[PDB]
RNA sequence: CGAUGUCGGCUCGUCGCAUCCUGGGGCUGAAGAAGGUCCCAAGGGUUGGGCUGUUCGCCCAUUAAAGCGGCACGCGAGCUGGGUUCAGAACGUCGUGAGACAGUUCGGUCUCUAUCCGCCACGGGCGCAGGAGGCUUGAGGGGGGCUCUUCCUAGUACGAGAGGACCGGAAGGGACGCACCUCUGGUUUCCCAGCUGUCCCUCCAGGGGCAUAAGCUGGGUAGCCAUGUGCGGAAGGGAUAACCGCUGAAAGCAUCUAAGCGGGAAGCCCGCCCCAAGAUGAGGCCUCCCACGGCAGCCGGUAAGGACCCGGGAAGACCACCCGGUGGAUGGGCCGGGGGUGUAAGCGCCGCGAGGCGUUGAGCCGACCGGUCCCAAUCGUCCGAGGUCU
RNA sequence: GAAUGCCGGCAUGAGUAACGAUAAAGAGGGUGAGAAUCCCUCUCGCCGUAAGCCCAAGGGUUCCUACGCAAUGGUCGUCAG
RNA sequence: CGUGAGGGAAAGGUGAAAAGAACCCCGGGAGGGGAGUGAAAUAGAGCCUGAAACCGUGGGCUUACAAGCAGUCACGGCCCC
C-alpha cells in the first residue's frame, strides 16, 4: 500500500454530524417487586438479593 | 457462516477450552455456587449436568468416566455420595444460571451465578 | 395461474422406472382463502392464501379483524398468488398432479457478508509466486483518470443469500394428499423448515 | 476424470503401454474426459515393434477411470486405474484384444467392438 | 410437524427388508439387474464390502473385487430395486468400520488381515436350521 | 520535473465496430455440399498447451470461432516484478586512461491504518397530515441472452460420379449462470477408536496432561461445499435492419413509394427472473383504535399498536430480519430415534507370556429428527391517536 | 497572510490504528472507598543446555521494612524496579 | 543531547498587607459548596491584565427533494431594539 492520508481537515460540522449516532441510551431499569429499588430486568436484585420472589444472594 | 453449529469457542483453542470446562466443573462441584461471565456460565450447565447424571448411574464405569474430567477422587466421591442422590427423581436441570446486576469494573463483563439446584 | 404456500421439509430420493430420482419434499396445504383481489376493488386479480394455524393469543386485533371478516381461523402467513382465482375456499396439493412442472420460490440460505470468490466466483489471486496478501482479493476495480470512477453494479463483497429465489420448471414427481405432501424433482431454495411458494411453471 | 497431462494405461495389444492425454475431444473446451469419451494422446511408452510407437499422436477412448462413474440407477462404479483403448477415426479398435474390464457406458456410446473384446463389462 | 417422520413416511414405500445383514469385511455376492439391449439380465458382483454408509433408507454399501487384474469397486443403494438378492459368501472380521486400507494390500496380506469371522459363521449355521 | 511509477503478466472488467463465430441478407465464374465478395447486425460467445520477460509471432491439439481496437499502449494507495535504466561482476567492442555502449551476461529493499468523491453491502433519522397491524400495484432499474453433434425427413432434391441439402422434426452435449446436499466426493480442532515417548493420579488395572495454535494415525454426523444434483438461455407476441415484395402515379411504359399495404435478424420493445412508492409524483386494498383531560400550538394521561429487556435462530460484523418469552417447547439439560466409532470397563475362561475368547454390535457418543416444564425466557417499564384549511 | 519561514498554543485524522511475541487460564477466600489486574489457597498451562542457578562487565540504592497512589506502569491497581 | 571535542533550552508578576480561607458540609483523595479575609477572590495560590485559534452549556432564527470558492443583490417570513 501507499499510506492513505486525509486530503482535507474535517470541518467542525462534518465532524459533529458523524457523531450524530453516538449519544448513549439510558440503562433499562425496572422496580424490584420486593424492595422497589430500580435495577435491570432479568437480574438478581443487587439491593436485596431477591429474584423470582425469593432470596438468592447475601447483599 | 455458523449454520446449526453448536458450542461456544470462548477465544480458547481446543485444549484450553476443555481445561476451562473441567476447571469450572471442579469449582462448581466444590462450592455449589460460583460466579462467572454469562457465556461461560451458560456453557457450563451442560458440561456439569452430564457429570452429575453419570454420578446418578453410580456404577464403576460411570465413576471412571467422570474421573476423566474431574481427576479428584475425593471430589468424585463427594459427587457420588452427597451430590448425586439428591437428584434421584430430578430428570435434568441439575444446574441453574442467574444473571447478576452489576458488571465487572476493569472490563465491563456481565456476570452470572451458576449453582447446583436444590 | 395456480399456486400454494408450503414448507420445505427435506430431501431424499425415490426409485421410478429403475432410476433414482432426487426429490425435495414439500408440505404444501391446506391453504384457506383469506382475501380475493379483484379488478373493481384492487385493480388486479389474485388470491391471498393463508398457511399454518397460529395461537390466537399471538394474533393482534387488526389481524384478527382481517381473519374474522373471512371466517378463517388465525393463520401464521399470508401470501398472494397473482392471477389465481380458485373456485373453492381452500387450496390443497390436489391442484397439482404428478407430471406437471412447477416453479418454486423460497428464501435462499444466508451467507452473510460474502467475499468476491464465494459470491461472484471471482478467481482470486495466486497462492505462491510472490502473491502478497491478495489471495482472495478482487484485483482491479476500474481504469484510471477516464472515467475516474467505478461502475454501478460493480461486483464486490457484501451480503449474499437470504433473498427471494425462484427455481423454474421442476417436475412434480408425486402428490400425497393424505399428508399434504408435494414431491418435486430437484433442488429448492432455502433451509428445511423454510417457507416456499409452488406455482404452475411459466415455461411453455 | 481425465484431462491434458493425465497418464493412462493402454488396455489393448497395440504395443502402447502409457499414453498422455493432450486433448479431450468433447467440443470446444471440455475440462474432463470420462468413460466413453475420446481423447487425443501422445504415446509415452511402448513395447518394441508394435503397431504404435513412442512419439505417436493417437486417439483413444477412455474405458475405465479412477474417478467413480455415476449411473442413473443410483449406483456407481470405480476402477483402480485410468485406462484407454487406442482407436482409429471410425471408433474401431486398432488392436485385436482388450484387457481388463470396461465400463458398460461404452456400449451406449457406440464402441460395440471394444465392449465385446473385453473379458468383463461392469 | 415432524419433518423427519414425513421424510421416513415418503421413504416407507421403497424400503425393503428381504436382504441379509452384513458387515464391512464380509464377502458378498450382489445379484444386480442390468440393461444391455435389447434385454435386461442379472449380473453377479462378488467381493469384499469395504464400507457401509448409513443414512436409513439412503444407506449405501461399497463392494471391492479384482476382475482380470484390475480392482473394481461398486456402490449400491442398500434399498435399490435393481438388487435381486444378496448372498453372504464369507464372514470376515474387521477391526474398523472402513476398510479403505485394503486397496494398497497384496492378496496375501488381505487374507492375513481379514480372517474368517468364526462367531458369525457359526451364527449363520445355527440359523439356517429351520423347520 | 516542491514526482503524472515506466514493459509484460495476473485479476477485474467495460466500451467501439472497420464482425472472428453464431442470426438475417444481395451478387457469384452460386448444380448440391463447401466457398468467394459485399450488405445488416455488438445479444452472447470467442479453448488448452510448447517456445520466449515478451506484447507479438511461430508451432502442437482442438474449435462454431479461436476478431481487431479504446479505456493514462485500462487496471502496481489491486498483486506480480521475468523485461527495462542506480550502486557489484564479466564478455565483445571503443577509449593511452578514468570509463563508455543499450550490445550482451549473473545479481540487485515494490511503503500495515482510506478523509472526500466513486463502488458493494447494512442501518439510524425524518418525511409520505390521525395513530396503527398486515397484504400489495409496478413507474423506473438490474439480471439473462452462447453454441455444437448425431439421428429422422433422405441417401430423397441436385450431381456423370464422388458427394449431398433446403424446410420441418427428435435426441445428446460443451462452457456458463442460479439454487441445492438426496446420491457421489470433500472438510468435519475433540464425535469414536488405535499408537509412541514422558510426567502424573494410585502399585496393578484403568485414566489425565504434553509432544501444534488436534502429538501422531485410521475413520467421521450436522453444517459449509464441487468433483455431485436440479433448473435456466426460451417459447410466444409486437415493431424494425439490410433485403424481398403488393398495389401504384409523377413519367400512356416502368418503378417496393411519391398515397397506401405486406414479408423480414442471435439484434430492438414486451414476455422470464430479481430489486423497487425517498416513484417527495412518497400509489392501492383489508383490518384495528377513537372523536381524552389542561392552558394547522403546547402540556399530560391513554387506545390500537410498538419499543425496551430476556431465550434464541441454516438471520447476522454491530445494526437489521425472524421466532419465542410460563395462556411457553425458545435455548440448556434429560429421554427416544438417527449417526459416528466398531465389541468399553469389570468379571470369567485359555495361554509361561505378549495376547486371545465370551459377556457384547458392546461402550462411548456434537450439531441431525422429535419428546419431555427438570433448568432458564422472573417481575416489569417506557412510548404511542383526539386527526390543518378550501 | 504566505518564506515546505521561526517559537508557542490548539485543532483534523478519531473514540479510529494500537495497547509489544498465540506459554493460557478458572474458581474460592482475604484486603480495600474502589479489585479480571494486590495477597492466600486449589485447579490448569509454559520453560527446564532455561524462561533455573553461580561469576565477570556495565548500572549505582534499583536491596529490606513501614507508610502511600498525583505522576511513572501502554488497562486497572489496594501493587511495584 | 553527544563516546568525545562539542551542542544547549524552557521557565518572571496573588495582595497595600498573608489578612494564604478556622470551622461545618459532599468526597478515599482531588475538587468543590458554605463560612470567613480583602477595596476587589472569574486577586485563591494551576493567582495582575487575560486577546486569538480551539472546546462546551443556554437562547433566537434556520435546516431532512437538495447541486455548493459558500458570498453578493432583491424580496418575503420569524425574533429582537
Ligand atoms: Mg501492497
Ligand atoms: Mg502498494
Ligand atoms: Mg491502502
Ligand atoms: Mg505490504
Ligand atoms: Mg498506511
Ligand atoms: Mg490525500
Ligand atoms: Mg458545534
Ligand atoms: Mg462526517
Ligand atoms: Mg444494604
Ligand atoms: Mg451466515
Ligand atoms: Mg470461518
Ligand atoms: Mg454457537
Ligand atoms: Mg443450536
Ligand atoms: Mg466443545
Ligand atoms: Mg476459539
Ligand atoms: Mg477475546
Ligand atoms: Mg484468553
Ligand atoms: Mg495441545
Ligand atoms: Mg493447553
Ligand atoms: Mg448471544
Ligand atoms: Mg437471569
Ligand atoms: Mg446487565
Ligand atoms: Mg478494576
Ligand atoms: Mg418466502
Ligand atoms: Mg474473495
Ligand atoms: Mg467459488
Ligand atoms: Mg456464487
Ligand atoms: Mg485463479
Ligand atoms: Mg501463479
Ligand atoms: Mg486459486
Ligand atoms: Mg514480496
Ligand atoms: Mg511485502
Ligand atoms: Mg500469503
Ligand atoms: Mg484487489
Ligand atoms: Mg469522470
Ligand atoms: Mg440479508
Ligand atoms: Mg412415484
Ligand atoms: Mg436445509
Ligand atoms: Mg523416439
Ligand atoms: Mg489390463
Ligand atoms: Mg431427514
Ligand atoms: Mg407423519
Ligand atoms: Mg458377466
Ligand atoms: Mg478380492
Ligand atoms: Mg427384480
Ligand atoms: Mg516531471
Ligand atoms: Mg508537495
Ligand atoms: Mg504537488
Ligand atoms: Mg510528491
Ligand atoms: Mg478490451
Ligand atoms: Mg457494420
Ligand atoms: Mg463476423
Ligand atoms: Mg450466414
Ligand atoms: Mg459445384
Ligand atoms: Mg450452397
Ligand atoms: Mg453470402
Ligand atoms: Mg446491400
Ligand atoms: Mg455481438
Ligand atoms: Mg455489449
Ligand atoms: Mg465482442
Ligand atoms: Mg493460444
Ligand atoms: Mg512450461
Ligand atoms: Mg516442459
Ligand atoms: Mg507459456
Ligand atoms: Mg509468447
Ligand atoms: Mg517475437
Ligand atoms: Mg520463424
Ligand atoms: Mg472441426
Ligand atoms: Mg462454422
Ligand atoms: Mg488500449
Ligand atoms: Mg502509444
Ligand atoms: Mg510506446
Ligand atoms: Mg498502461
Ligand atoms: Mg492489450
Ligand atoms: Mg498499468
Ligand atoms: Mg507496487
Ligand atoms: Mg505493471
Ligand atoms: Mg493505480
Ligand atoms: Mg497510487
Ligand atoms: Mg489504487
Ligand atoms: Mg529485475
Ligand atoms: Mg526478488
Ligand atoms: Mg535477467
Ligand atoms: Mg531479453
Ligand atoms: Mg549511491
Ligand atoms: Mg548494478
Ligand atoms: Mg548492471
Ligand atoms: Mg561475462
Ligand atoms: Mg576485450
Ligand atoms: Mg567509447
Ligand atoms: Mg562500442
Ligand atoms: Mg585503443
Ligand atoms: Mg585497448
Ligand atoms: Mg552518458
Ligand atoms: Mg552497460
Ligand atoms: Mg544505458
Ligand atoms: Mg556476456
Ligand atoms: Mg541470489
Ligand atoms: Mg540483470
Ligand atoms: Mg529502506
Ligand atoms: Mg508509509
Ligand atoms: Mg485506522
Ligand atoms: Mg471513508
Ligand atoms: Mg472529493
Ligand atoms: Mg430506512
Ligand atoms: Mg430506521
Ligand atoms: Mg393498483
Ligand atoms: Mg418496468
Ligand atoms: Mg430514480
Ligand atoms: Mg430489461
Ligand atoms: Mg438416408
Ligand atoms: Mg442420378
Ligand atoms: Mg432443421
Ligand atoms: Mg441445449
Ligand atoms: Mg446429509
Ligand atoms: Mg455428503
Ligand atoms: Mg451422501
Ligand atoms: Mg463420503
Ligand atoms: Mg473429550
Ligand atoms: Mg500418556
Ligand atoms: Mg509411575
Ligand atoms: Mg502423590
Ligand atoms: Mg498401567
Ligand atoms: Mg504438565
Ligand atoms: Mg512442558
Ligand atoms: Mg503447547
Ligand atoms: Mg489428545
Ligand atoms: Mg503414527
Ligand atoms: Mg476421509
Ligand atoms: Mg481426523
Ligand atoms: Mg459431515
Ligand atoms: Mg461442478
Ligand atoms: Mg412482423
Ligand atoms: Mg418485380
Ligand atoms: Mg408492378
Ligand atoms: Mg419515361
Ligand atoms: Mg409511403
Ligand atoms: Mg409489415
Ligand atoms: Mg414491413
Ligand atoms: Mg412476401
Ligand atoms: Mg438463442
Ligand atoms: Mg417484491
Ligand atoms: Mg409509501
Ligand atoms: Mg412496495
Ligand atoms: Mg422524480
Ligand atoms: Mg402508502
Ligand atoms: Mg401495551
Ligand atoms: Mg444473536
Ligand atoms: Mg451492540
Ligand atoms: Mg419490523
Ligand atoms: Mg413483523
Ligand atoms: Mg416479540
Ligand atoms: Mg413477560
Ligand atoms: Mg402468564
Ligand atoms: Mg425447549
Ligand atoms: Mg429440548
Ligand atoms: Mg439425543
Ligand atoms: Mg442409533
Ligand atoms: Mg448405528
Ligand atoms: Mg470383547
Ligand atoms: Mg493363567
Ligand atoms: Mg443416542
Ligand atoms: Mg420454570
Ligand atoms: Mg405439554
Ligand atoms: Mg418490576
Ligand atoms: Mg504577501
Ligand atoms: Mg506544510
Ligand atoms: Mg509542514
Ligand atoms: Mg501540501
Ligand atoms: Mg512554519
Ligand atoms: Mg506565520
Ligand atoms: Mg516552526
Ligand atoms: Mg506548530
Ligand atoms: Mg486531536
Ligand atoms: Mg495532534
Ligand atoms: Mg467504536
Ligand atoms: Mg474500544
Ligand atoms: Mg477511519
Ligand atoms: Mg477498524
Ligand atoms: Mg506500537
Ligand atoms: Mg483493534
Ligand atoms: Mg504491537
Ligand atoms: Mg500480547
Ligand atoms: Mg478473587
Ligand atoms: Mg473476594
Ligand atoms: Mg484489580
Ligand atoms: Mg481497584
Ligand atoms: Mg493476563
Ligand atoms: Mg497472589
Ligand atoms: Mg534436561
Ligand atoms: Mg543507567
Ligand atoms: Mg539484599
Ligand atoms: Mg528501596
Ligand atoms: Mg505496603
Ligand atoms: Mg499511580
Ligand atoms: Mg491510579
Ligand atoms: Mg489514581
Ligand atoms: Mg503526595
Ligand atoms: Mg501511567
Ligand atoms: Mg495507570
Ligand atoms: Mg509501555
Ligand atoms: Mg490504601
Ligand atoms: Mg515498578
Ligand atoms: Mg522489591
Ligand atoms: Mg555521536
Ligand atoms: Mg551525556
Ligand atoms: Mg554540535
Ligand atoms: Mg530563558
Ligand atoms: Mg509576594
Ligand atoms: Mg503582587
Ligand atoms: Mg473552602
Ligand atoms: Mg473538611
Ligand atoms: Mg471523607
Ligand atoms: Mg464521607
Ligand atoms: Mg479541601
Ligand atoms: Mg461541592
Ligand atoms: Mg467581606
Ligand atoms: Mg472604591
Ligand atoms: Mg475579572
Ligand atoms: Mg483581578
Ligand atoms: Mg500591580
Ligand atoms: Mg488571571
Ligand atoms: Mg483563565
Ligand atoms: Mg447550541
Ligand atoms: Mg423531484
Ligand atoms: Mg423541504
Ligand atoms: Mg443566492
Ligand atoms: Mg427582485
Ligand atoms: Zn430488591
Amino acid at each position: 500500500a501507499k499510506h492513505p492520508v486525509p486530503k482535507k481537515k474535517t470541518s467542525k460540522a462534518r465532524r459533529d454530524a458523524r457523531r450524530s449516532h453516538h449519544a448513549l441510551t439510558p440503562p433499562t431499569l425496572v422496580p424490584c417487586p420486593e424492595c422497589k429499588a430500580m435495577k435491570p430486568p432479568h437480574t438478581v436484585c443487587p439491593e436485596c438479593g431477591y429474584y423470582a420472589g425469593r432470596k438468592v444472594l447475601e447483599v | 457462516m455458523r449454520h446449526l453449529k453448536s458450542g461456544r469457542k470462548l477465544n480458547r483453542h481446543s485444549s484450553h477450552r476443555l481445561a476451562l470446562y473441567r476447571n469450572q466443573a471442579k469449582s462448581l462441584l466444590t462450592h455449589g455456587r460460583i460466579t462467572t461471565t454469562v457465556p461461560k456460565a451458560k456453557e457450563l450447565r451442560g458440561f456439569v449436568d452430564h457429570l452429575i447424571h453419570l454420578a446418578k448411574r453410580g456404577d464403576l464405569h460411570a465413576r471412571r468416566l467422570v474421573l476423566r474430567d474431574l481427576q479428584d477422587v475425593k471430589l468424585v466421591r463427594k459427587l457420588f455420595d452427597e451430590i448425586a442422590p439428591r437428584y434421584r427423581d430430578r430428570q435434568g436441570g441439575y444446574t441453574r444460571v442467574l444473571k447478576l446486576a452489576e458488571r465487572r469494573r476493569g472490563d465491563g463483563a456481565p456476570l452470572a451465578l451458576v449453582e447446583l439446584v436444590e | 395461474m395456480k399456486g400454494i404456500l408450503g414448507v420445505k421439509v427435506g430431501m431424499t430420493r425415490i426409485f421410478r422406472d429403475d432410476r433414482a430420482v432426487p426429490v425435495t419434499v414439500i408440505l404444501a396445504g391446506p391453504c384457506p382463502v383469506v382475501q380475493r383481489r379483484t379488478p373493481e376493488k384492487d385493480g388486479y386479480t389474485a388470491v391471498q392464501l393463508g398457511f399454518l394455524p397460529q395461537n390466537p393469543k399471538r394474533v393482534n386485533r387488526p389481524l384478527k379483524g382481517h381473519f374474522a371478516k373471512a371466517g378463517v381461523e388465525p393463520v401464521r402467513i399470508l401470501r398472494e398468488i397473482r392471477d389465481f382465482n380458485p373456485e373453492g375456499d381452500t387450496v390443497t396439493v390436489e391442484i397439482f398432479k404428478p407430471g406437471e412442472r412447477v416453479d418454486v420460490t423460497g428464501t435462499s440460505k444466508g451467507r452473510g457478508f460474502a467475499g468476491v470468490m464465494k459470491r461472484w466466483n471471482f478467481a482470486g489471486g495466486p497462492d505462491s509466486h510472490g502473491a502478497h496478501k491478495i489471495h482472495r482479493h478482487p484485483g482491479s476495480i476500474g481504469n484510471r483518470k477516464t472515467p475516474g470512477r467505478v461502475y454501478k453494479g460493480k461486483k464486490m463483497a457484501g451480503h449474499y443469500g437470504a433473498e427471494r429465489v425462484t427455481v423454474m420448471n421442476l417436475e412434480v414427481v408425486d402428490v400425497i394428499p393424505e399428508e399434504n405432501l408435494l414431491l418435486v424433482k430437484g433442488a429448492v431454495p432455502g433451509p428445511n423448515g423454510g417457507l416456499v411458494i409452488v406455482r404452475e411453471t411459466k415455461k411453455a | 476424470m481425465i484431462q491434458p497431462q493425465t497418464y493412462l494405461e493402454v488396455a489393448d495389444n497395440t504395443g502402447a503401454r502409457k499414453i498422455m492425454c493432450i486433448r479431450v475431444l468433447k467440443g470446444s473446451n471440455a475440462k474432463y474426459a470420462t468413460v466413453g469419451d475420446v481423447i487425443v494422446a501422445s504415446v509415452k511408452e511402448a513395447i518394441p515393434r508394435g503397431a504404435v510407437k513412442e512419439g505417436d499422436v493417437v486417439k483413444a477412448v477412455v474405458v475405465r477411470t479412477k474417478k467413480e462413474i455415476k449411473r442413473p440407477d443410483g449406483s456407481a462404479i470405480r476402477f483402480d486405474d485410468n485406462a484407454a483403448v487406442i482407436i482409429n477415426n471410425q471408433l474401431e479398435p486398432r488392436g485385436t484384444r482388450v484387457f481388463g474390464p470396461v465400463a458398460r457406458e461404452l456400449r451406449e456410446k457406440g464402441f460395440m467392438k471394444i465392449v465385446s473384446l473385453a473379458p468383463e463389462v461392469l | 410437524m415432524n419433518r423427519g417422520a414425513l421424510i421416513k413416511l415418503v421413504e416407507s414405500r421403497y424400503v425393503r427388508t428381504d436382504l441379509p445383514e452384513f458387515r464391512p469385511g464380509d464377502t458378498v455376492r450382489v445379484s444386480y439387474k442390468v440393461k444391455e439391449g435389447n434385454r435386461t439380465r442379472i449380473q453377479d458382483f462378488e467381493g469384499i464390502v469395504i464400507r457401509i454408509r448409513r443414512n436409513g433408507f439412503n444407506t449405501t454399501f461399497t463392494v471391492r473385487k479384482v476382475s482380470y487384474g484390475v480392482g473394481v469397486e461398486r456402490i449400491f443403494p442398500l434399498h435399490s430395486p435393481l438388487i435381486q438378492k444378496i448372498d453372504i459368501v464369507q464372514r470376515g472380521r474387521a477391526r474398523r468400520a472402513k476398510l479403505y486400507f485394503i486397496r494398497n494390500l497384496s492378496d496375501r496380506e488381505i487374507r492375513r488381515k481379514l480372517r474368517a469371522d468364526r462367531k458369525r459363521i457359526d451364527q449363520d449355521r445355527a440359523a439356517e436350521r429351520a423347520a
